[PDB]
DNA sequence: GGGCTAATGACGGCGAATACCC
DNA sequence: GGGTATTCGCCGTGTACCTCTCCTAGCCC
RNA sequence: AGCGGAGAGGUA
């Protein structure tokens, strides 16, 4: 029907032609008779009908005299739903200013009359006045006064000269305001103020003012004279228990609004003096802007229950306003709620439903084919019928419930699998039977959780549920490859009993034909269902095209092998179910079985795995005992020597020969060996705990303690629960946060005693609080990431380009820690891969790197590999399809439309519920060693130090790949270095934390150059060995007096003589700071690579992903040198300490402050590059954007917060992180405009601009220079061109006002705005709609 | 039955006109006045139309076919 | 509990909450963020538009469904209609283009 | 009895509003 | 006057559901 | 057809 959505200030003629009525009278109801009155706020005459088709007074019963008003009491008959939309209005007396421009922080009349706020609240409550039509008078017009000087004002300009007060004035102002002069005065003061302060507040009152003549505005339009009243059905009056009426806040506020108004007008007809009507209009200013936005002025005023009534702000604002509550998540009709319990016996892609919820759901279906068959007649025999529930009607739901599909829900509903679709089978009972896999899925244990039912009524929704939220589609989760249908602990029991074997048993070491016989052997009860059989098996291979090949053997395995391999389909080597098969094993058995045969075969072999899985954890009988959990009889041996060692230890602080924190470090050291010692004890006699003959003698095996099965399996619980079952249990935090001297020293099978069940008590008590408040961030965190994605759609086939990242295998500075072929796998790369036989091409520059690919990039031992990424996808609007690569939930590349935004977050913020929340180098194998960016010496002994801090230490492989990785600073002493082949398990390097060492480079002497004794050194004898060593003091230390000289060192030959850096003609001077002793002392003649001084010397939780998202400026920022060339320092101390930078070729007008508390990398000889290291401290990301580029700060990103997942184990592959980065640098500023149309200082989206200059690329002229910023995910939601997706978000207010002023006006492009209007989204089927929408215009 | 919808997938690789083009198909078989191409086990019009997809008879080609050649006949029989 | 069609309510002509009023379920927010992860547009489009929201809508698919025709004809919301009228009730003028 | 009516126990954060310092 | 520097007011703070009560007083008639 | 806001407890 319609396109955009344009909003805009208010005209009050646009009020007047909305409205019908002034509404004049505060009364509403008579409540006598039911009949509202003749103009109250609810009135039939200004609003329309109150019943269907009459008048007020009863004259046209009749539906014939329909759109011709009445004359007794006026209402036009129509229908009653005219009284829905029907506005009205109210005359005011006095101007009244609109709260919002007023104060939204930053207002838009105080910038706009460049006028500071605290006036303007004091002109709107009448306690000063203003100037207006200044002229001949010594009063500026902006000039406000008190009252007294406006008597002064009163006598000496009293003449024709004015000066009013209140909305008027404002009236008056913004009323007599010019604005293309201003443009020109303003722009004409961006030239001429050199100041940074008067360039921003000019250039947003020059956007204020450029955007707002290009805007459809007037600025008087802002002071409201016509308040248009809200229509009377929207802010009803219902009656509560009785004959009272349940208050709406509304009527209260719009009554307050119409007393104050009808007794100003009364007091502007008899004529009162000055100061009763300034109250008077002050109340009324109180009342208006009580209305708008309530509680922004810094009371509230309470209704009743002194309680703060609720405004229209409040109608829309907050978790309980129209787009939190009524718009994007509604409430829907044909749906149902119940708990879910199991039922075991169903297929996957079918559930549970009772008979009761199926007959209230589907009565529309029963009615529709009662009609069909002609059982009924009318919809009220029908309705009877249903009713009635006949033995015919239970034929019918069995007919209609054949083939559809519903679309069941979890209420926290975080991942995209919370909805999915089944098809019901009718349950004699009550509640939802529910398929055990999908409850992994769900994260649905049956505790007493409740699931909701929906039904897809049209047809194209049943298509859609069947084609892609059957539970048979969503196997993958879009996170990761992984599968999700993982059979999670009944059934693992079941298997690791079963796939399991003993030494001797029922019919060892026979032979069977094949595993029928071994089946027939165990419900014969003739032998074991785990002893060792040599059987015969045949198995098929698909190496040719699809074609399974047969061969048959005599394997060696168990009979319950056998039994389970009569379920495995015929694609799979027989060694995939030779193993004892713990929950690891199973899950990579259903990946092979899909990444091999397909989709059916792996859905009816996970059926097959499950009900086999029940049968044998039904038929064997696993249980748990109090004889099971076994104490080891060495535990208290070990608690006894604890004991003496605290006691050695106590005994020791006795006398007080050993510290409070010796004592607690040692304590803690002991009390935790001697816990591993018992750990080591119980895990040894539950794992080896059978003892059984072979036939012979003995052996020792895996034991069939239960409670060890459920460990090994992985069903539940891990070593380190079991561990505190059987072994003592750990060392209690503290609510301080500390650690707690005296452990725990007896378990659960054991009693606890008193206190330590106390301690214990903290423990889990901080538990819970964590799990409460840490879902409370991580709701909104989610909810933050999919309002600032939420808008990218897979909208183009290629992008046709060769940018991209390069993707490397993470090295921490230990083992690799995640491998290259799971963050390459299923991504296009950048151009061809350049296999090591160098200029051999193994992949071409365009090839999706499915497995076959990247296990030839294994084989080769691919180093690097540059890749398509959605960062730097040239997509306009969007992401193109060789930019993204696969689904992860379908084994191909991605389609055009399945909106990546989305899942990307979901994706992302749902494992945040399972976050937490609250020397030298030792290189470890045996490779060779490759130096990065080296600027070494060799010292007099011959180890290797290096002059640079940026030299990065790789220990490379056999191969050629890099396998460790490390940082070596700067003057440490090496033992080895580039291209020396290390042994493994070799000390390579050293040096000193609480030295910072000034190592020299050549050799020759040493002359304390501008050192002296006072001044910059200072005389201090050591006291423990007699060679003294002057200290270098630091800046402040010292007085002003001497603080202008620069301690150095100069290296001078024989003769004085400027002795240089080798290969410049620069001399090797170091100009000294602060905290160095120089130990050689002067005249030295020197060696390399020794000190020629000693300079001596956080939370990865949920708020850590949510301050890198948020991209906060962290504590201590380490601080960058924005341009290359040599540096030095500057002025001491004028606030901080000045740098001074200086390009070589370039001009060096940068320079800035440092605080003096960062011991500084650079000296005045250091020359750097653009972006490199100045200090320590975390790594900022705006300026990681603005220096090292792009590329490097989603690098920068997805390894930290793929560092923050991945310690605690939960996979997210990487590109939904970079895609939410895609989405944080969509903004982007403009260096140079060129030949377009932007101002300089202008902030706009990349995608505008790029199309911007693209298309003046068409022409021959040049566009403009851009630079991309880097936006929180909070402010770059707001900073949106699509306003009401941020209306939708925080801060409604300050979203609607600045697209007042700014006229903004949407084309939508976009999901939430479409969920909003209520049309087909633009993602997946509705994005072909928007293709033939679109097509069309 | 209906199990998957991976192999009408593989005749039709975007698998949402999938859906666009079973509801137009399965909607010109409820609505419409034609008979099933395929033998029904009694099923529902949408287990009916992705069987349809299945044996490939149908997609979005063959239906710009029957709207333009039924629109044919539609044209013949105005005179 | 379940709820074919029973009441709605009187200021949105939504479905009531809860069960002792007979009345739906809330299809909350972060599914419709499911959905758009799915590629499920129609679902959604009959989930906030048809089942929800325009009363001529529903009244339509009552008797389409009655007769035997699954077919859904949008309209607009009645809610965002309703919103319409608050931001418009406040002194902003919003419209719809053509 | 009743018709009708005229507070102090958050915390983080973030951009404007003084403060003050040279 | 600029140039930080504090500070000072506003926005935010989990998802559905279930159960219950309790919903103006002043007041001069 | 007649169901809005507080406040309290609980459910996963
Ligand atoms: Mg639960
Ligand atoms: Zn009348
Ligand atoms: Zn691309």
């Amino acid at each position: 029907e319609f396109d955009a959505i344009k909003i805009a200030l208010a005209s009050p003629d646009m009020i007047r032609s909305w409205s019908f009525g002034e509404v004049k009278k505060p009364e509403t109801i008579n409540y006598r008779t039911f009949k509202p009155e003749r103009d109250g706020l609810f009135c039939a005459r200004i609003f329309g009908p109150v019943k269907d088709y009459e008048c007020l007074c009863g004259k046209y019963k009749r539906l014939k005299h329909r759109g011709v008003i009445c004359e007794k009491c006026g209402v036009e008959v129509t229908q009653t739903k005219v009284r829905r939309e029907r506005m009205g209005h109210i005359e005011l007396a006095s101007p009244t200013a609109h709260i919002w421009f007023l104060k939204s922080l930053p207002s838009r009349i105080g910038l706009l009359l460049d006028m500071p706020l605290r006036d303007i609240e004091r002109v709107l409550y009448f306690e000063s006045y203003v100037v207006i039509e200044g002229g001949m008078t010594n009063l500026e017009r902006q000039q406000i006064l008190t009252e007294e000087q406006y008597l002064d004002a009163l006598e000496e300009f009293g003449d024709e000269f004015d000066a009013k007060m209140g909305a008027e004035a404002i009236q008056a102002l913004l009323k007599s305001m010019d604005l293309e002069q201003e443009c020109e005065q303003l722009r004409e003061e961006l030239n001429e103020t050199n100041s940074e302060t008067k360039r921003k507040k000019l250039t947003k009152r020059i956007k204020l003012l450029e955007a707002f003549v290009q805007s459809g505005n007037k600025p008087e339009w802002m002071i409201l004279t016509v308040l248009p009243v809200l229509p009377p059905d929207l802010r009803p009056l219902v009656p509560l228990d009785g004959g009272r009426f349940a208050t709406s806040d509304l009527n209260d506020l719009y009554r307050r609004v119409i007393n104050r108004n009808n007794r100003l007008k009364r007091l502007l007809d008899l004529a009162a003096p000055d100061i009763i009507v300034r109250n008077e209009k002050r109340m009324l200013q109180e009342a208006v802007d009580a209305l708008l936005d309530n509680g922004r002025r810094g009371r509230a005023i309470t209704g009743s229950n002194k309680r703060p009534l609720k405004s229209l702000a409040d109608m829309i604002k907050g978790k309980q306003g129209r787009f939190r509550q009524n718009l994007l998540g509604k409430r829907v009709d044909y749906s149902g709620r119940s708990v879910i319990t199991v039922g075991p016996y169903l297929r996957l892609h079918q559930c549970g439903l009772p008979k009761k919820m199926a007959l209230e759901l589907f009565k529309p279906f029963i009615y529709g084919k009662l009609e069909l068959r002609g059982l009924a007649t009318t919809i009220k025999a029908a309705k009877k019928m249903v009713e009635r529930e006949e033995a015919v009607v239970w034929d019918i739901l069995d007919e209609v419930i054949r083939e559809h599909p519903v679309l069941l829900n979890r209420a926290p509903t975080l991942h995209r699998l919370g909805i999915q679709a089944f098809e019901p089978v009718l349950i004699e009972g009550k509640a939802i039977q529910l398929h055990p896999l999908v409850c992994a899925a769900y994260n649905a244990d049956f505790d007493g959780d409740q699931m909701a039912v929906h039904v897809p009524l049209t047809l194209e929704a049943q298509l859609e549920a069947r084609a892609l939220m059957m539970s048979t589609n969503n196997i993958l989760s879009p996170a990761n490859g992984e599968p999700i249908i993982v059979p999670s602990q009944d059934v693992v029991l079941g298997l690791y009993y079963m796939t399991r074997d003993c030494v001797n048993a029922k019919g060892e070491g026979m032979v069977l034909t094949g595993p029928k016989e071994a089946e027939r052997l165990y419900r014969s009860g003739l032998a074991s269902l785990h002893a060792r059989v040599k059987v015969r098996i045949t198995e098929y291979e698909k190496d040719a095209n699809g074609e399974l090949v047969a061969k048959t053997s005599l394997k060696d395995t168990t009979v319950g092998r056998a039994i389970l391999w009569m379920i495995v389909p015929k694609g799979l080597p027989y060694s995939i179910v030779n193993q004892a098969l713990g929950k690891k094993a199973i899950s990579k058995m259903l990946n092979t079985c899909y990444r091999i045969l397909g989709l059916k075969p792996t859905v009816i072999f996970a059926d097959q795995i499950m009900y086999t899985g029940f049968a044998y954890a039904a038929r064997s009988g696993a249980s748990v005992g109090i004889d099971d959990m076994v104490i080891p009889e060495k535990k208290h041996e070990i608690i006894s020597e604890a004991e003496a060692e605290v006691a050695e230890i106590q005994e020791q602080f006795q006398s007080g020969l050993v510290t409070a924190g010796e004592r607690y470090n040692k304590v803690i050291d002991i009390w935790a060996a001697a816990n591993d010692r018992v750990s080591k004890a119980m895990m040894d006699n539950l794992q080896t705990e059978t003892v059984i003959n072979r036939d012979g003698q003995e052996e020792k095996q895996v034991s069939f303690n239960s409670i060890y099965m459920m460990a090994d399996s992985g069903a539940r619980g891990s070593a380190a629960q079991i561990r505190q079952l059987a072994g003592m249990r750990g060392l209690m935090a503290k609510p301080d946060g500390s650690i707690i001297e005296t452990p725990i020293t007896a378990n659960f099978r054991e009693g606890l005693n008193v206190l330590q069940y106390f301690i214990s008590t903290h423990g889990a008590r901080k538990g819970l609080a964590d799990t409460a408040l840490k879902t409370a961030n991580s709701g909104y965190l989610t909810r933050r990431l999919v309002d600032v994605a939420q808008d990218l759609v897979v909208t183009e086939d290629d992008c046709g380009t060769h940018e991209g990242i390069m993707m490397t295998p993470v090295i921490e500075g230990g083992d690799v820690k995640e491998p290259l072929r799971d963050r390459v796998l299923g991504r296009v790369t950048a151009e061809d891969v350049l296999k090591p036989g160098t200029a051999d091409i193994l992949v071409p520059r365009n090839t999706l790197l499915h497995e076959q690919w990247c296990d030839l990039l294994e084989e080769n031992s691919v180093d690097a590999v540059k890749v398509r990424s959605v960062v730097s996808c040239d997509t306009d609007f969007g992401v193109c399809a060789h930019c993204y690569g696969r689904d992860l939930a379908r084994g191909h590349i991605i389609n055009k439309g399945e909106a990546i935004g989305v899942i990307a977050a979901q994706s992302i913020g749902e494992p945040g519920t399972q976050l937490t929340m609250r020397s030298s180098i030792q290189v470890k194998n045996k490779g060779s060693i490759k130096l990065s960016n080296v600027k070494s010496v060799v010292n007099s002994s011959g180890k290797l130090v290096i002059t640079s801090r940026n030299t990065e230490l790789k220990l490379i492989d056999e191969f050629g790949r890099t396998k460790e990785s490390y940082k070596v600073p700067y003057g440490a002493v090496l033992a080895k270095g580039d291209g020396e082949q290390v042994a493994g398990g070799e000390t390579v390097a050293n040096w000193d934390p609480h030295t910072m060492p000034v190592i020299t480079e050549v050799s020759g002497f040493v002359r304390f150059t501008d050192m002296i004794d006072g001044q910059t050194i200072t005389r201090q004898t050591d006291e423990l060995t007699g060679l003294s060593s002057l200290v270098v003091l630091d800046s402040a230390e010292r007085t002003a007096g001497g603080k202008d000289l620069r301690p150095a060192l100069k290296i001078v030959d024989a003769q004085g003589n400027d002795v240089l850096i080798p290969g410049t003609d620069m001399p090797a001077q170091y100009f000294l700071p602060g905290k160095a002793i120089v130990q050689l002392e002067d005249g030295v003649q020197i060696s390399s690579g020794d000190t020629l001084a000693r300079i001596p010397q956080i939370t990865g939780g949920l708020p850590r992903v949510a301050d890198l998202f948020e991209a906060r400026r962290p504590k201590e920022p380490a601080i960058l040198a924005e341009i290359s060339g040599i540096v030095s320092f500057g002025k001491e101390t004028k606030g901080k300490r000045r740098l001074v930078i200086t390009p070589v070729d370039g001009s060096d007008p940068y320079e800035e402050m440092i605080p003096k508390w960062r011991q500084l990398n650079v000296f005045e000889g250091e020359r750097v590059e653009r972006g490199d290291v100045i200090s320590d401290g975390p790594e900022a990301p705006h300026d990681i954007l603005r220096l090292r580029g792009v590329h490097a700060v989603t690098r920068y990103i997805v390894n930290e917060v793929q560092d923050v997942y991945r310690l605690q184990g939960v996979k997210i592959n990487d590109k939904h992180i970079e895609v939410i980065v895609r989405q944080m640098l969509r903004k982007a500023t403009i260096v140079n405009a060129g030949s377009s149309d932007f101002l300089e200082g202008e902030q706009v989206e990349y995608s505008r601009v790029k199309i911007a200059n693209r298309e003046l690329e068409a022409n021959g002229k040049v566009g403009a220079t851009y630079s991309r910023d880097l936006l929180g995910i909070t402010k770059a939601s707001l900073a949106t061109e699509s306003f009401i997706s941020a209306a939708s978000f925080q801060e409604t207010t300050r979203v609607l006002t600045e697209a007042a002023v700014a006229g903004k006006r949407d084309e939508l492009r976009g999901l939430k705005e479409n969920v909003i209007v209520g049309r087909l989204i633009p993602a997946g089927t509705g994005y072909a709609y928007h293709q033939d929408r679109m097509r069309r215009r | 039955a209906r199990v998957t919808v991976q192999d009408a997938v593989e005749k039709i690789g975007n698998r949402f006109d999938l859906v666009l083009v079973a509801a137009r198909r399965a909607r010109q078989m409820q609505v419409g006045g034609k008979d099933p191409l395929v033998p029904e086990e009694n099923d529902k019009t949408t287990v009916i139309a992705l069987r349809e997809i299945e044996e490939g008879l149908i997609n979005n080609q063959i239906l710009d076919v029957r709207e333009r050649q039924e629109q044919q006949e539609q044209e013949a029989a105005e005179l | 509990h379940a709820r074919s069609t029973g009441s709605y309510s009187l200021v949105t002509q939504q479905p009531l909450g809860g069960k002792a009023q007979f009345g739906g379920q809330r299809f909350g927010e972060m599914e419709v963020w499911a959905l758009e992860a799915y590629g499920a547009a129609y679902t959604l489009q009959e989930m906030l538009t048809v089942k929800s929201d325009d009363v001529n809508g529903r009244t339509k698919m009552y008797k389409n469904i009655v007769d035997g025709n699954h077919q859904m004809e949008p309209g607009m919301p009645e809610s965002f209609n309703v919103l319409l009228k608050e931001i418009r009730s406040l002194g902003i003028n919003i419209e719809l283009e053509d």
